[PDB]
RNA sequence: AUACUUACCUUAAGAUAUCAGAGGAAAGUCCUACUGAUCAAACAUGCGCUUCCAAUAGUAGAAGGACGUUAAGCAUUUAUCAUUGAACUAUAAUUGUUCAUUGAAGUCAUUGAUGCAAACUCCUUGGUCACACACACAUACGGCGCGGAAGGCGUG
RNA sequence: UGGUAUGUUC
């Protein structure tokens, strides 16, 4: 998966994190909001983990590393900004970016229809 | 004079972040906030070993590199290659800058030079 | 009837009563002493202090403690 | 002068704001840091992870954070008895400021 | 900023973890907003030696505070 | 009844003990000039790691959040 | 900001969170600030090497808190929402 | 008031004879405090008030050298507003005169005897009802520890 | 400022306490139970259909296909499936809300029961059942409500009832 | 979930539902009593000696401060303009020029056109009072007129006056120009 | 819905691209449907740009899951502390061993946990597009069908 | 010059 050079937490919208934090796990879900502190919320986000007997596997020197990971799954959380550590991309969302285009003028015209009906029914 | 505002100023520069576990992020620079967060592109996570042999290395950040899905399998060492990291601004520790750049250009804050010329 | 812990510093300066400040642990030590003096950022000032390892340890005179330390404050 | 430091820096106006910061680098404990930059004389920098570097100041900031050229990092790494001296050279490095311990003008 | 929400806490028996080892119990009698608070008869728990007639505690260092009482 | 900042405005230019919160090192030294987050500068200091006197030190700019005490030394 | 807020839609409903110290707890959310300081009631509290124990109430200082874990249906609140309009502020 | 560390420093700042101190917060509770915060209020008491005289007030009580003219002064505050509000309570009482309302003196304000016992405690439990309270039941107990 | 964005209306300055008697207000909380009683009819009767990808039968399928027979396909009138697409989510809203509390009925005489089964008198919920009962401000629905409401205590002993079948008890 | 602490009623609070609870899993990381950062900061005197002379001789000039040099440079050049004005201000009684008749009759026009002239500027003064002596300014440098000018007229109260119409009336028609006058103030 | 009754509130400031040049209200300020250069955003629009897009000539396969089964798989390892009495070995106050008694805590698990590995079953996802059933290629390979997804770069 | 909230009357 290729990210966009200039694509910052607030493009990242509903995009898959993989969020790390410093007791060295790993939250995985989809972006849904983030704030100034940068705490996330997340929401199918998977925890993982590296159990403290699989880690020895890691360390320096077969050909590839197979690490059983520890995982719990929990839902629409927050996560707090203190934690965090560095957040990388996993992948893309759902809808492409023409269908989210459309999507987002839809919803444009019937929140502003919306509104103008609450308009003129306070009216009489 | 805030340096972040001459940190700010690099943003297409190859650097090499060094963090408070010991991971050094080498990368292409963009943005910096102005809570220092990093977004580099390129880059290539890694772990230095510390030479000596009985000596471990932060076990956390060993976790944290598999954990961030880069570690190249069949690779000895850890590093993990991985396109767009995003690095929150507290953990950096240092920030290995290029040989190249000129500070005597750089380091020339443009508002305090504003206000001293216009007082 | 509500005692802020400002007033409870405050008290402990007044009546002079000799507290033992438990700081935070890894450090490892006690300072008993009497407050003189205290901040905004509960910063005190201890006259006739002692630390103490953890009640043989050295004297110290009068010294300034940095607020970020101090976990408890106790009489 | 003495009214501004006294006074809360929430009262105080922007352009005082900008004096006081003037008047503490000037008059102050981070004159020590200012002094090494012009006299352009190295600092030894004591580090919150046991490093010690040795460098010049080209440029220094309110949370202590500088720009150091000749940056020289010196590093010992000890298990049981065993203990081995690191030493490495950069050319230009960034320090933030929060891992400074005491900054030393050497003579 | 904003006063921690502890006013039906007050005058009753209380237990909380200092640091992450130390648990102290005793009466509330005064909090701040920093959730520094002051306790009166408070005993540290492991032969659970009381610590004085009057101690504050630097709300910096406490993680929780359930209330062993009514409420 | 001194409070703390009046405590170190009136330790100016005189000789003072801080220890710092790591390893009870402790700089003695003579106190130039105090921040209002008191950042402390040290003029012929003299560093103690334990109760052993390794060297003297120059000048020493002490960082604010790392000293657990200042005390006046007599 | 927008996670603050959530933590406010989640109060009535059993969440669940980790604080630093590796305990985790699950109740009720009765009161929650904006300084993320939770209430938790009828809470099942397991600490860090596992043990479970139950609690009336607790109150965690939020600086402590790791993660929450809140209802499923929340995601379908309404300040999620991109393109929203408001109704002209009054006086 | 913005950070907490300021917000602090005021209170601390403010911890740190009758000539700049205001008597009626040292005695009791100022009437300029009570209702400040409600839409009734007068306005910012102009005496300065502290905790500290209020705690070296505690100490003077507590071993007994107490001098009662500062009651005097506090009763000459009381009388100002228990007088006007009386007042007030008659003009109220001449407008219930010339659906059923009824005029309560201790709140000094309309109730109904319509309404329920619990959104009637509401009304009793409000920042007008408790200044008053406390200012009614003080003034009558001064009075009967003058006569 | 604040706004809610269910009740879709700005108020002045929020205070701690202005906003939280906002949050507990009546026309506030019967427009957010709408708002999620919606937000849950819709997430179970969205009817939107994944993409269907054809594949190109072969010819050796082709062949079975011609042997079998065409089967006949039953549609209904639209008059007919409005009507028993009524019926059918009328049938899996009560079976939802259908609940099995025999077992509440088979101990209603036993010694212990009221400390069980009256579910205000347990040692787990006993405080919550008391903490959620409401302020209870209007008196008059209390007092609309004529019927006694006939608390079971805690001190029961199985003194009284000692013969439960003398005409107490009805059948299963 | 047999009773509901929350606002809602019972079918609304049903659809609130949480997930299972979360599992247990070991800590990989450090309880929270044994977390510090390091202890055993080992002490900055020993460089000083022997790692810092290896320095010196490694690196003995400082690279010069290039970037202090533009804000000394906006600074004394502040401080070049200020004797420069000192100086200009230095080279009234040694005027001579504007040393005619007593300053009681002498208004002050400033503004007026460089490209004017010397009569119609002078009729302009003698719309409102007998005119004694004028004089435009111009530059000893290059004769280009400063658009100012003084005139004495033959009695103050008519330069009062003028100065009051040629000034309070936005500055008075010059030739393509706002002329403001005023007294000598010399 | 109105109205009335109360109860709770009725605020951090400031800003809207930068640098240089010409003009207007010696120092600086402000402004210019002024003018250059840089930057950023949107929208069009292109590159022989780069990667990816599933058998039907067949009963498949790719990517990701399983909080799925075999399964008590196979191999290791765990299940309190203090007091008192009794026998007991012994260089020994009785250190070791066994039985009972009082007190103190005590996540469930032992069909668990941990290490290793394999088979099987099943879920979601995709152009299951069009023309072809083809003798290519050293400058190594016409990238010379229409779309779609994602980035890189350029112009307006 | 306001907002939200509360309950009564019609
Ligand atoms: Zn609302």
């Amino acid at each position: 998966i290729q990210v966009a050079h200039s694509s910052r937490l607030a493009n990242l919208i509903d995009y898959k994190l993989r969020v790390l934090t410093q007791d060295g796990r790993v939250y995985i879900g989809q972006l849904m909001a983030f704030d100034k502190h940068m705490n996330l919320v997340l929401n199918e986000c998977i925890e993982e983990r590296v159990p403290k007997t699989q880690l020895d596997k890691l360390r320096p020197r077969g050909t590839t590393l197979n690490i059983k990971v520890e995982k719990r799954v929990l839902g629409l959380t927050i996560l707090r900004g203190e934690q965090i550590l560095s957040t990388v991309v996993e992948d893309k969302p759902l809808l492409s970016k023409k269908e989210r285009l459309v999507r987002d003028k839809k919803e444009k015209k019937q929140a502003q229809k919306q509104t103008k009906l609450r308009k003129e029914k306070e009216k009489k | 004079m805030k340096l972040v505002n001459f940190l700010k100023k690099l943003r297409n520069e190859q650097v090499t972040i060094e963090l408070k576990n010991g991971t050094t992020v080498w990368g292409t620079l963009q943005s910096v906030s102005p809570q220092m967060n990093a977004i580099l592109t390129d880059v290539k996570l890694t772990l230095p070993q510390p030479r000596l042999n009985k000596l471990n290395s932060n076990g956390i950040a060993m976790a944290s590199l598999y954990l961030t899905g880069g570690q190249q399998p069949t690779a000895s060492d850890n590093i993990a290659s991985l396109q767009y990291i995003n690095i929150r601004g507290n953990t950096i520790r240092q920030i290995i800058l290029p040989d190249s750049l000129n500070l005597d250009s750089l380091l020339v804050d443009q508002k305090q030079l504003n206000s001293l010329r216009r007082s | 009837a509500m005692v802020p812990p400002i007033n409870c510093i405050f008290n402990f300066l007044q009546q002079q009563t000799p507290v033992t400040i438990w700081l935070f642990e890894q450090i490892g030590i006690r300072i008993k002493g009497k407050i003189v003096g205290f901040d905004e950022f509960m910063n005190v000032v201890i006259d006739e202090a002692v630390e103490i390892p953890v009640e043989k340890g050295t004297p110290l005179g009068k010294i300034l403690l940095k607020g970020d330390n101090i976990t408890l404050i106790t009489s | 002068s003495s009214q501004i430091i006294d006074r809360p820096k929430h009262e105080l106006s922007r352009a005082e704001l900008e004096e006081l910061e003037e008047f503490e680098f000037k008059h102050g404990p981070m004159s020590l840091i200012n002094d090494a930059m012009v006299t352009r004389t190295p600092v030894i920098i004591s580090l919150r992870n046991n490093h010690k570097i040795i460098a010049r100041v080209k440029a220094f900031d309110r949370h202590c954070n500088m720009v150091l050229e000749n940056v020289k990092e010196l590093w010992t790494e000890k298990k049981g008895k065993n203990v081995i001296n690191r030493e490495r050279f950069i050319s230009k490095l960034f320090l933030r400021g929060d891992s400074v311990i005491v900054v030393l003008k050497t003579p | 900023v904003s006063t921690p929400e502890l006013k039906k806490y007050m005058d009753k028996k209380i237990l909380l973890n200092i640091n992450g080892s130390r648990k102290v119990a005793g009466i509330l009698r005064g909090y701040d907003i920093f959730l520094n608070v002051v306790l009166d008869d408070a005993m540290e728990i492991n032969n659970n030696h009381q610590l004085g007639l009057q101690t504050v505690i630097r709300g910096n260092s406490i993680i929780s505070l359930e209330a062993l009482d009514a409420i | 009844p001194v409070n703390p900042k009046p405590f170190l405005k009136g330790l100016v230019n005189h000789r003072v003990g801080v220890k710092l919160k790591f390893n009870s090192t402790e700089y003695r030294g003579t106190l130039v000039s105090t921040d209002n987050y008191f950042n402390l500068q040290l003029n012929e200091a003299e560093e103690f790691v334990a109760g052993v006197s390794h060297g003297t030190l120059g000048e020493i700019f002490i960082r604010c959040n790392n000293v657990l005490y200042i005390r006046e030394l007599p | 900001g927008i996670p603050v807020k959530l933590l406010n839609e989640a109060q009535g409903h059993i969440v669940s969170l980790e604080l630093t110290t590796g305990a985790t707890y699950r109740g009720k959310l009765v009161e929650s600030e904006d300084s993320m300081n939770v209430q938790l009631r009828d809470v099942i509290a397991t600490e860090p090497q596992g043990a479970v124990t139950h609690m009336d109430q607790i109150f965690v200082r939020g600086s402590q808190i790791k993660f929450i874990v809140v209802p499923d249906l929340l995601k379908n609140a309404p300040l999620f929402k991109k393109n929203s309009s408001r109704p002209m502020p009054p006086i | 008031m913005s950070t907490p560390a300021a917000e602090q420093r005021k209170l601390v700042e403010q911890l740190m004879h009758d000539p700049k101190i205001c008597k009626s917060y040292l005695v009791g509770e100022c009437p300029y405090d009570l209702f400040q915060g409600t839409k009734q209020s007068l306005g910012k008491c102009p005496q300065m008030h502290l905790t500290k005289h209020k705690i070296q007030y505690e100490r003077e009580v507590k071993q007994g050298k107490t001098f009662p003219e500062f009651e005097r002064e506090y009763l000459a505050i009381l009388s100002r507003f228990v007088n006007e509000c009386n007042g007030q309570i008659s003009v109220a009482l001449q407008n219930l005169k010339h659906q059923k309302l009824q005029v309560c003196e201790v709140c000094g304000a309309y109730l109904s005897r319509l309404d329920t016992d619990r959104r009637l405690a509401d009304h009793f439990l409000g920042k007008i009802h408790l200044g008053y309270v406390k200012m009614r039941e003080d003034y009558d107990r001064l009075m009967k520890n003058n006569r | 400022r604040y706004y809610c964005e269910y009740c879709h209306s700005y108020l002045t300055h929020d205070t701690l306490s202005v906003r939280k008697s906002h949050l507990v207000g009546k026309n506030h909380l019967r427009i957010t139970a709408d708002y999620y009683r919606n937000k849950a009819r819709d997430i179970i009767n969205k009817h939107n259909h994944k993409r269907r990808h054809i594949g190109k039968r072969g010819r050796k399928e082709r062949e079975n296909s011609s042997q079998n027979e065409t089967l006949k396909v039953t549609c209904l009138s639209n008059k007919e499936k409005r009507h028993i697409m009524h019926v059918k989510k009328m049938n899996q809203k009560e079976l939802a809300q259908t609940s099995i509390d025999t077992l509440k009925l088979l101990y209603d005489g036993s010694p212990g029961y009221s400390k069980v089964f009256v579910d205000a008198n347990r040692f787990d919920i006993g405080d919550l059942v008391k903490a959620s009962k409401l302020p209870q401000r209007a008196n008059e629905k209390s007092a609309h409500h004529s019927f006694k409401q006939t608390s079971r205590s805690r001190d029961e002993t199985c003194e009284s009832n000692p013969f439960p079948r003398l005409n107490n008890p009805k059948k299963l | 979930m047999n009773y509901n602490l929350s606002k809602y009623p019972d079918d609304v609070s049903r659809l609130f539902k949480p997930r299972p609870p979360l599992s247990y899993k070991r800590p990989t990381d450090y309880p929270y009593a044994k977390r510090q950062t390091n202890p055993n900061i080992t002490g900055v005197a020993n460089l000083l000696s022997t790692s810092l002379k290896h320095y010196m001789e490694e690196f003995p000039e400082g690279s010069p401060n290039n970037h202090l040099q533009r804000y000394e440079d906006i600074k004394l050049s502040k401080i070049k303009n200020a004797q420069l004005l000192d100086r200009r201000l230095q080279n009234p009684n040694v005027d001579p020029h504007i040393k005619d008749t007593d300053p009681y009759r002498t208004i002050f026009i400033g503004r007026l056109p460089y490209d004017l002239d010397e009569i119609e500027l002078q009729k302009y003064f003698v719309k409102f009072g007998e005119i004694e002596k004028i004089r435009i300014v111009k530059d000893k440098i290059t004769q280009k007129s400063k658009g100012y000018a003084f005139i004495v007229f033959k009695d103050p109260i008519s330069s009062k006056m003028a100065f009051k119409e040629i000034g309070v009336h936005r500055g008075i028609q010059i030739k393509d120009r706002i002329c403001i006058v005023d007294i000598e103030r010399g």
